């Protein structure tokens, strides 16, 4: 067992200091370890490069194929599969577009999803693609 | 049975009173113009759907 | 010990009773120019919704109209003698029992 | 440096668990009986039973003769008889563990305009308020949620200038008479 | 006193009626008339009846008492109908007169409070 | 409208014996007129070819009210000895005083001398009544005017309701007997709700030695009232 | 011990068109608006489980001052038969708990059942009254509550009381 | 025949996720 | 959010309509459509079923 003397306040401190730095979650947040481990370097959202829709080359309408894209980002280079919210999205982006690209799939992936997609298409050119999709913007150029 | 007291609020006279109940349906005349509009419309469609 | 005389597996095998049973399922079945007030309010493509959704206190007041008639299947509304008694208006259903038993 | 105040509150909580049946259909009850808005109101009411419960709570965990306890618990009943909720002979925290929100619900001046006859509905009260044609003393009150004290009750009537109180005729009156 | 006209209230109970009289005929709760409060009692409305001991004839009013206990309604005596003449509200006499039941009523306290208060008379 | 009078009707038995029903455009409870010609407060009575029927009304007895309600059981049947405690004027003991018939026996204990002379007069017609002006509370007072009884129904209306009907029940209910009683939760306690009301009154029997059994309320025609029946000390 | 061996081994045991037409048909309760009980009152009667009474031991938590806690409302627990005689079956190791159970302002209500086993007789009183409150910490017994419409059912949840289905709950945990 | 479906639609939604409709195809295989 | 591009989509609810028989061989009877193939498809299979 443990002192339980009177006079054992520094003994007892020690102990709490070992016992803190075995926990995982504490070594991590205080040492900075893990502040650049997502896919977007730590940040929320990123910027990428549309470069050619996989659904649509392909000639299965499935359409949870169609709205499969491959994007590059920008901030790193690494090359993605998104998905596009709805088909007929897919019209308001063309290739070698920049977009803004969001997490996706942390609850789960609902019945005709394809697994292993973690990311979505949220913006085009600065507009988000609902106010697109629903006539309340129009895209620059 | 009569009541005194129901002279007015629950009472027939006797000229609308019958030996049946089938006879007090035969005339009542709201019951009557009822089944009729409801039997002509069954059997419209019975020779609707027949035809 | 055999089945009853009456049951047919008293004198029929496994093949007959599958052939019967296929037979007797098969026989059974038979000079400016102003904007719009559409350009003005960028409405767009927005979901059309009912007039009572624009009040949400009204709305609010038919759904306790609606919970009300709803409830009537579930239970009896108290009401006094305001006329005198001629009747139930409805049937006197004289096997079903309400009562709660005590065990 | 400045000469403002940053002094301010939040009046309501969500609620904790936010699927429950019962809670929805005590909320539909009470919004329906009392011709409520949405569910804030009931939620600002229900804040305003918790903190006084709980004051309560805390004033019976301590011993009778405390004088925390005696000076406190006078205050808090004081000030529950004179917005009426308890009763006179009721001056005991007990009597204050058994207070509900349809007590306080009764106290809107929107509920006193219709059960002292002035209109015909709940909701038809509301709209009475909200259109400037109630008084409460020499005051116009359009604020349904005002909570009417226990002396105040018995001077709530139309307000002089309304056209239900003796005032000029209104607008549709008015142009009505003028066509004809 | 006449023996038939048992549960006389005193003076700290006959204040409190009237008052509560007075605010009934505010709030349209009030019947007025022996052949009104009848009425009441036929149909389940009443919530107590108050009566005054001073009819010239108390047999006139002694029908009541009889259909009160039948319905189990609370009643008592009070000892002048010109009193009670003024607490309806009226410029005549009165014998007898009946509250009636309003659901959602201000009064239900009150109300409440009057008919224990009655039924401590009756032991 | 309604049933009235001078129309064709039909009247068949009831699933409770010495009940029956009344069967037309509008069904109505009716017991057997034991004394023919005559009705007791002004209800419609039906006639049938020497027989007489006459109507029960829910809204003025509490017995009439359990039985359209869904009751199981009422234990009040031809040839059966009935105490019956806070009879009132005797609007529902004319139709106990039918459905227990010539041979039954009914025991009206009423305490006001005002409601007694009714039953007094109610009495003379019908032989098979039994009235005694006394103070329920203290059943020795009466207990030589009573013999063994099978069925216990009170009406009183007081807060010591289970208390009245437990020294009654000690001293003239037979064992197996049966006892019905009627509970308006405002006047056992109007501070507490209705449904612990029931629940207290029920535990309060448990302990006098009576074994209810079954519970319905009364509500399309009484608010917060309730009937309980059950049996007292049951045989093996 | 033999105790919990026992104990494990009985919890293994346990798991013509003349005819008048009847059916017995229990009529729905008046107190219910729906799923929600309105004669559940500011005075709250709590029907007590016996392993609800060791595990307030375990958390230090004195049974009426809890509760209050939790309700900011006067709270009357009830104790059957049923349960009291199982906690006089544990024996001189559960002493402690056997006499908070006879505590004066604690009701002590009848119940003639046959039988000892106290989830059924709890569960009883729920179908015929609805005007307690099911304080418990077995999970089964949680799963036929909730079966029950209009019962609230209060719980431990870290070292305080919890209630589950009781829209005016005040004072209680978040999360 | 509503109610009916409705019942399914909750057992269809207490595995609508795509992890829970693998989970048992591996056990009832 | 799907179920937001879903429900403005839907916002129009015309739907797609039924062409008729030509009038120059209106004599013959009405067009059928795959609905009323139906009936008649699903009533021989029933008979030679039973045969
Ligand atoms: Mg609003
Ligand atoms: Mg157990
Ligand atoms: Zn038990």
């Amino acid at each position: 067992g443990k002192c339980r003397g009177l006079r054992t306040a520094r003994k007892l401190r020690s102990h709490r200091r070992d016992q803190k730095w075995h926990d995982k979650q504490y070594k991590k947040a205080h040492l900075g370890t893990a502040l650049k481990a997502n896919p977007f370097g730590g940040a929320s959202h990123a910027k990428g490069i549309v470069l050619e829709k996989v659904g649509v080359e392909a000639k299965q309408p499935n359409s949870a194929i169609r709205k499969c894209v491959r994007v590059q980002l920008i901030k790193n280079g690494k090359k993605i599969t998104a998905f596009v919210p709805n088909d007929g999205c897919l019209n308001f982006i063309e290739e070698n577009d920049e977009v803004l690209v969001a997490g996706f799939g942390r609850k789960g992936h609902a019945v005709g999803d394809i697994p292993g997609v973690r990311f979505k298409v949220v913006k085009v050119a600065n507009v988000s693609l609902l106010a697109l999709y629903k006539g309340k913007k129009e895209r620059p150029r | 049975v009569d009541n005194p007291a129901d002279f007015y609020h629950s009472r027939i006279p006797k000229k609308q009173r019958k030996r049946t109940i089938v006879e007090e349906l035969l005339a009542d005349s709201e019951f009557r113009r009822y089944n009729r509009r409801k039997y002509s419309e069954i059997m419209a469609e019975k020779a609707a759907n027949a035809a | 010990l055999p089945p009853s005389p009456g049951d047919t597996s008293y004198y029929q095998d496994q093949v007959d009773d599958f052939h019967e049973a296929r037979s007797r399922a098969a026989l059974a079945k038979g000079a400016k120019r102003a904007i719009t007030y559409q350009i003005a309010k960028n409405r767009g493509l927005t979901p059309r919704r009912k007039k009572i959704d624009r009040n949400p206190r009204v709305k609010h007041r038919e759904k306790f109209r609606r919970a009300k008639i709803r409830r009537r299947g579930q239970v009896r509304e108290v009401r006094k003698e305001e006329q005198r008694y001629s009747g139930e208006l409805s049937g006197i259903r004289a096997g079903v029992k309400k009562s709660i038993k005590l065990k | 440096p400045v000469a403002r105040s940053w002094v301010c509150r939040k009046t309501y909580v969500t609620p904790r668990r936010p699927f429950e049946k019962s809670r929805l259909d005590q909320e539909l009850k009470l919004i329906g009986e009392y011709g409520l808005r949405n569910k804030r109101e009931v939620w600002r009411v229900k804040f305003t039973l918790a903190k006084i419960r709980k004051a309560a709570r805390e004033l019976l965990t301590l011993d009778e003769k405390d004088p925390r306890r005696l000076f406190e618990g006078n205050a808090l009943l004081r000030r529950l008889v004179r917005i009426g909720v308890l009763d006179e002979g009721k001056m005991k925290l007990d009597y204050i563990l058994g207070l509900k929100i349809e007590d306080f619900l009764e106290r809107r001046l929107q509920t006193q305009v219709f059960k002292l006859g002035l209109a015909k509905s709940i909701h038809h009260a509301r709209v009475l308020i909200r259109q400037r044609h109630i008084r409460v003393r020499k005051q116009v009150v359009n604020i349904p949620s005002f909570i009417v004290r226990l002396d105040s009750q018995k001077h709530i009537d139309f307000s002089l200038r309304s056209p239900y109180g003796g005032g000029r005729p209104g607008r549709v009156k008015r142009k009505n008479a003028k066509k004809g | 006193v006449n023996p038939k006209a048992y549960p006389l209230a005193d003076a700290h109970l006959t204040k409190k009626l009237l008052d509560l009289v007075q605010q009934s005929c505010n709030y349209k709760q009030l019947r007025k008339g022996a052949n009104e409060a009848t009425k009441t009692l036929n149909r389940g409305i009443s919530e107590f009846i108050v009566m005054a001991a001073d009819a010239e004839p108390l047999e006139i009013i002694l029908h009541l008492p009889l259909l009160c206990e039948d319905k189990n309604v609370p009643y008592v005596f009070v000892r002048s109908k010109q009193a009670l003449g003024r607490a309806c509200g009226v410029s005549r006499p009165v014998i007898a007169c009946s509250v009636t039941i309003k659901e959602g009523s201000q009064l239900k306290q009150q109300i409440q409070s009057i008919q224990q208060s009655i039924e401590r008379l009756l032991v | 409208r309604g049933n009235q009078s001078g129309k064709n009707v039909m009247v068949e038995p009831h699933r409770h014996e010495g009940v029956f029903i009344c069967r037309g455009k509008e069904d109505a409870l009716v017991t057997k007129n034991l004394v023919p010609g005559e009705s007791v407060y002004g209800e419609k009575r039906v006639s049938i070819s020497k027989i007489e029927y006459r109507a029960w009304n829910p809204f003025r007895s509490k017995l009439a009210a359990a039985i359209l309600g869904g009751v199981d059981q009422i234990h009040i049947k031809p040839g059966a000895k009935v105490l019956y405690l806070g009879a009132a004027s005797g609007t529902t003991v004319s139709h106990v005083s039918d459905i227990v018939g010539p041979d039954g026996l009914v025991y009206a204990v009423e305490f006001s001398h005002r409601s007694g002379r009714d039953l007094i007069n109610l009495a003379k017609k019908r032989t098979n009544i039994i009235p005694v002006i006394e103070d329920a509370r203290h059943p020795h007072k009466y207990r030589m005017l009573i013999a063994m009884v099978d069925v216990i129904f009170a009406d009183v209306a007081q807060p010591d309701q289970t208390r009245i009907v437990a020294l009654n029940a000690h001293t003239f209910l037979r064992n197996g007997g049966h006892f019905v009683i009627s509970i308006k939760a405002n006047c056992i306690d109007s501070t507490a709700s209705a449904e612990a009301v029931f629940a207290s009154e029920v535990k309060k029997m448990q302990q006098e030695n009576m074994k209810p059994q079954e519970q319905l309320t009364l509500e399309p025609y009484e608010r917060d009232h309730a009937v309980v029946v059950g049996v007292y000390r049951p045989p093996p | 011990g033999k105790q919990k061996k026992t104990r494990k081994y009985a919890t293994m045991k346990r798991m013509d068109p003349s005819a008048l037409k009847e059916r017995e048909v229990p009529q729905h309760p008046s107190c219910l608006f729906f799923q929600y009980n309105t004669q559940l009152g500011p005075p709250y009667h709590i029907l007590v489980d016996t392993n609800f009474i060791n595990f307030s031991i375990k958390a230090k938590l004195d049974l009426v001052q809890s509760m209050m806690d939790c309700l900011y409302a006067k709270c009357i627990p009830c104790i059957t038969d049923c349960v009291m005689a199982e906690i006089e079956k544990l024996g001189q190791k559960y002493r402690v708990a056997l006499r908070i159970a006879k505590d004066p302002r604690f009701e002590r209500l009848p119940c003639t059942h046959k039988g000892t086993y106290a989830d059924d007789c709890l569960v009883q009183r729920v179908t015929q009254h609805k005007c307690y409150i099911v304080a418990t910490v077995d999970r089964d017994l949680k799963r036929r509550i909730r079966k029950i419409p209009g019962v609230p059912i209060m719980y431990i949840s870290n070292h305080r009381y919890n209630i589950e289905r009781m829209p005016d709950d005040y004072g209680a945990p978040r999360f | 025949k509503e109610h009916f479906r409705a019942k399914q639609k909750e057992e269809e939604e207490k595995l609508k996720r795509q992890k829970d409709l693998r989970k048992k195809l591996f056990r009832i295989q | 959010m799907a179920a937001a591009f879903r429900k403005a989509a839907k916002s129009r609810q015309r739907e797609h309509r039924e062409r008729s028989q030509p009038g120059f061989r209106k004599h013959l009877g009405l067009l059928e459509k795959k609905k009323d193939y139906k009936l008649r498809a699903d009533d021989y299979r029933k008979k030679q079923e039973y045969l």
